[PDB]
């Protein structure tokens, strides 16, 4: 319940890619999948996520931290990524178990 | 009035053959300073320590 | 090579001269520094006093 | 002492090259330091913008 | 007309290779060491070389034409100084390299993580055969332990022991062979750098926050060349202070006597990098079960990409991952230590205990700790 | 060429006017272009050109646009 | 590996494994004569005549 909120956002702000202005589905390993998700995506989502990827490594180069107010709260943090992932892995999936018989 | 910088530039570092014949010049000036004075740094810690400090007395 | 024997190439030619003149002085001061040739740095005023 | 010598015929020549090569070092490390500072002060400097016409 | 640089076939390689690359802008001081790693093989074959222009490979001329390098031969002892040190620094590098590799899920790599797994074992099986040829008596009894180890394969052992002996034991036989093989080596280490290169430059490289960095590729000349021109600047005064003020600082003292088969030195024990294997080797009390423990230790490499159960591929972003990464690394010099030490009463079982938590951490803590980090995302 | 028509001719006189403070005939043009070699050419070009810092504006698809650090190196000849 | 688990991939088995046996027997028969195992060669009848 509120336990595990507590945790969750505990573990938020200690994963400190809100630091550098990142969403979670920023941070996500580029696989196949992945790739394809990025592929499906909305224009301006793939122009926020590639800017705001941008300033992050720019960050990371300089060694440096967001001021405290830019940080990406966690409850206005948006999986805006998750339904595209989720389709091409349900597509996935199908294609697999139709493979199997 | 052009800063020494500013000489150095222009008469020496401009263009790239003077600047590579600068560099040459002083390496060949550098090596016998900096060996000089290490070498003087390295002897004065070791005074009287060293062969060319205590040969005289078995020397001739 | 006669493509090569025209006014240009004159004019090429000493636009382009002091230039590798400079680099041989380089080539010149190089060798005899790194080989300590000494039959040079004996001439040369502050350099002579090593050997 | 004697004994230190004949197990390290180069004890004191390599103390020397050691001076040597810690003045040479001491001098040589912040200036091909500030060469990467140089070079790399116009991606350090550099300032980034978004401008989405929406 | 065109560009030289990117017309010209061995242009076109070297401009693609290290000219005009797309690097990440964002990568560390972590990513330096694969260069310097280059600069210490490069450094190994120049200084070894010149070692090998006045070392024989006989047991009546080894100690004695090593002696001669260190006393006779103009600036003899730099070299050879250069090479036993620029050893331990080498594998300084690759041990950070593949924590690197670890801790920034450079694994992911398949093709160049393989390469590096192989250019490993090669690299230590390399250093082993030349810490042999001095022919001291640490040379000859950690080579006599090293080499019984293979006595234990079931079968085969005690023929494949005796061939790569070239007799009963380690004689002059074992000694040519293993100058002949430490010689040739490096070239296949070069030749398999070069293939690692060519599989990592597929792909390009990682960087610290393990996200694709194509938005913000930089030219690798201007920046990573004097970056990395600095990392080898500093690792070379590293080197240099171990050469000129402690040379004997990571050499064991009894391999400056002559090799004697008739009696054991007062501790036997490898150079500093194989202690951790060493001391894997030395927890399991029975001799097969410790000859694969020690395979096991450096094969689990191979594994690490398919234990990968992350969402997110870097640790940066992973503090538990960064927390059980940190305890490995720990562990392992808690092994070094161990293996250096004698085998008694208190060292025994923290080695046992130190093994039996490095392979739980990176075969089982690690993926359940990512399968953790991913359910607190909410992934 | 650029000063056939009446209104080229006019625009010429104001901003000469404006920049200059006077009108430069042609043939004080043609004395000054006839007063230019290859020496001068040289001189002028690298006192302009060589070794200096750039300013450098690119607008769309401009992935292999040089680096600045890149532009600025090919601002000078190691040859040279 | 759960995708490989399937009635197509059983049937994939089927047909491979006689091919993968037949393969396995070409390696044992190779590796037997190349190390000249001879406690397997003892058995082989022309070929144990040897040694
Ligand atoms: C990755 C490459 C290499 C590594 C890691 C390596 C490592 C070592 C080590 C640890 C020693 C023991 C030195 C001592 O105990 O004093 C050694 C000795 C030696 N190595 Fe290398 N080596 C490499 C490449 C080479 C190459 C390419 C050559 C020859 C072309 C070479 C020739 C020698 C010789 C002759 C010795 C014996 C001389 C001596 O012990 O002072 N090595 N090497
Ligand atoms: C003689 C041995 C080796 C040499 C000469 C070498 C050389 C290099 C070089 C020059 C790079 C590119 C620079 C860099 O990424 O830092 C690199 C990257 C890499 N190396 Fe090696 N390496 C060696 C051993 C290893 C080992 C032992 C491993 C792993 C166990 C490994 C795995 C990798 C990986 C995964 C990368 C890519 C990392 C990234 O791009 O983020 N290499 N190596």
């Amino acid at each position: 319940s509120k336990w595990l909120e507590g945790i969750r956002k505990w573990y938020y702000n200690a994963a400190g890619f809100n630091k550098l202005g990142l969403m979670r589905d920023d941070t996500i390993y580029e696989d196949d999948d992945v790739k394809e998700a990025i592929r499906r995506l909305p224009e301006n989502l793939y122009n926020d996520r590639v800017f705001r990827i941008k300033r992050a490594l720019d960050l990371t180069m300089r060694q440096q931290i967001l001021p405290k107010e830019q940080w990406t709260k966690y409850e206005e943090d948006k999986f805006y990524l998750e339904p595209y992932l989720k389709e091409v892995i349900r597509e996935r999936k199908e294609r697999e178990e139709w493979a199997k018989k | 009035a052009p800063t020494l910088t500013a000489r150095l530039y222009s008469l020496l570092f401009r263009r790239t053959s003077t600047f590579a014949l600068t560099i040459a010049v002083g390496a060949l000036f550098f090596e016998r300073a900096f060996d000089q004075g290490a070498d003087a740094i390295y002897e004065h810690i070791n005074q009287g320590k060293l062969w060319k400090h205590i040969k005289h007395k078995y020397e001739n | 090579l006669s493509r090569f024997l025209g006014p240009r190439y004159r004019e090429l030619a000493r636009n382009w001269i002091p230039t590798a003149s400079m680099w041989g002085a380089v080539g010149a001061v190089g060798l005899v520094w790194a080989t300590d040739w000494r039959l040079i740095l004996d001439w040369v005023p502050y350099i002579n006093g090593k050997f | 002492t004697f004994l230190r010598w004949a197990s390290e015929p180069e004890h004191d020549h390599r103390k020397r090259m050691g001076l040597k090569m810690l003045m040479m070092m001491g001098l040589l490390l912040p200036l091909v330091y500030a060469m990467k500072r140089h070079k790399w002060s116009v991606l350090k400097s550099r300032k980034l913008a978004y401008r989405p016409p929406k | 007309m065109t560009n030289i640089r990117k017309s010209h076939p061995l242009m076109k390689i070297i401009n693609n290779a290290f000219i005009d690359l797309p690097a990440p802008s964002n990568i560390s001081s972590w990513w330096n060491f694969g260069s310097l790693l280059g600069i210490c093989l490069i450094l190994q074959i120049l200084t070894g070389l010149f070692l090998a222009m006045h070392y024989t490979s006989d047991t009546t001329t080894a100690f004695s034409s090593v002696t001669h390098i260190c006393r006779d031969v103009n600036y003899g002892w730099v070299i050879r100084y250069l090479h036993a040190n620029g050893a331990s620094m080498f594998f300084i590098c690759l041990f950070i390299h593949v924590g690197r590799g670890l801790y920034y899920g450079s694994y992911m790599f398949l093709e160049t993580w393989n390469i590096g797994v192989v250019l490993l074992f090669t690299v230590m099986a390399t250093a082993f055969m030349g810490y042999v040829l001095p022919w001291g008596q640490m040379s000859f009894w950690g080579a006599t332990v090293i080499t019984n180890l293979l006595s234990a394969i079931p079968y085969i052992g005690t023929d494949l022991v005796e061939w790569i002996w070239g007799g009963f034991s380690v004689d002059k036989a074992t000694l040519t062979r293993f100058f002949a093989f430490h010689f040739i080596l490096p070239f296949i280490i070069t030749a398999l750098a070069a293939v690692h290169l060519l599989f990592l430059h597929e792909t390009g490289s990682n960087n610290p926050t393990g996200i694709s960095s194509d938005m913000d590729k930089i030219p690798f000349h201007p920046y990573y060349t004097i970056k990395d021109i600095l990392g080898a600047l500093f690792m070379m005064l590293i080197l240099l202070i171990l050469v000129l003020f402690s040379p004997d600082l990571l050499g064991d003292p009894d391999n400056y006597t002559p090799a004697n088969p008739l009696n054991t030195p007062p501790h036997i024990k490898p150079e500093w990098y194989f202690l951790f294997a060493y001391a894997i080797l030395r927890s399991i009390p029975n001799k097969l079960g410790g000859v694969l423990a020690l395979v096991a230790s450096i094969l689990i490499l191979i594994l690490m990409p398919m234990l990968h159960t992350s969402k997110q591929r870097s640790m940066m972003f992973r503090p538990l991952s960064q927390c059980l990464f940190w305890m490995l690394v720990a562990d392992l010099i808690t092994l070094t230590w161990i293996g250096g030490q004698p085998v008694e009463h208190p060292f025994i079982i923290i080695g046992q205990l130190a093994s039996i938590l490095y392979f739980l951490i990176i075969l089982v803590l690690m993926p359940i700790t990512s399968i953790i980090e991913n359910n607190l995302l909410k992934w | 060429s650029h000063l056939d028509g009446t209104t080229p001719v006019c625009e010429d006189i104001g901003r000469s006017l404006l920049t200059y403070g006077r009108r430069i005939p042609l043939a004080e043009w043609e004395s000054r272009i006839a007063e230019v070699d290859a020496s001068v050419v040289r001189e002028v070009c690298s006192k302009y050109f060589y070794d200096q810092c750039p300013a450098v504006a690119g607008l769309g698809p401009i992935e292999q646009l040089p680096d600045y650090n890149r532009i600025r190196s090919g601002m000078f000849w190691l040859r040279f």
